[PDB]
């Protein structure tokens, strides 16, 4: 993505940012299922009745990766209409 | 004896006073008090998948 | 390029506030 | 000007009773 910003570079023109902008997009598609799959793990653990407020904390770090990730996503999907404006110019 | 007490049914009643009856586990009374629901994001997740 | 992607990403909101033939985004 | 709110009011309503991208009345 940084090469794909002018430069320089890349020499791989969009194209490069079209890469970058998936690759966010994974990252962040990723991070959001390793933190759902970790939390929804979690919760289940039956235990058992009147707990829930109760019972634990949670996350926490999760809070944290809930939005990491979702900031992640939102840099990946920037990256993506970057690219696509780059190559809407080639055009 | 034995046999008196068995047509008395007074064997039969005191098995019921220490086996259920002296129980604090009533088996259809703890299906009758068993109330809940809450959610479970379990399922709904394999459909996210 | 960067405010066509801002039209887009708007454009894609609405059809993600929910109700041709590009097998790609078609399923 | 005043029969044009009604035809559009009548399509408003016709958009109310149930079933391009203008971002404001799109959400």
């Amino acid at each position: 993505g940084l090469c794909i910003a002018a430069s320089e570079f890349y020499k791989t023109r969009h194209n490069i940012i079209l890469s970058a902008g998936i690759f966010f997009v994974s990252a962040g598609l990723s991070n959001i299922i390793g933190i759902i799959v970790y939390i929804s793990a979690n919760a289940g653990d039956p235990s058992k009745s009147d707990s829930k407020k109760n019972s634990y904390s949670y996350g926490w770090s999760f809070y944290f990766g809930a939005l990491s990730f979702i900031i992640a996503e939102m840099v990946g999907v920037l990256a993506v209409h970057m690219f696509i404006d780059r190559h809407k110019q080639l055009t | 004896a034995v046999l008196k007490l068995s047509e008395q049914g007074l064997l039969d009643k005191l098995k019921n006073k220490w086996w259920y009856d002296k129980g604090e586990c009533g088996a259809k009374d703890s299906g009758s008090k068993e109330k809940t629901s809450a959610l479970s994001l379990s399922n709904v997740a394999g459909v996210f998948y | 390029t960067n405010e066509f992607g801002i039209f887009n990403s708007l454009w894609f909101s609405l059809g993600a506030f929910m109700q041709p033939r590009s097998l790609s985004g078609r399923i």
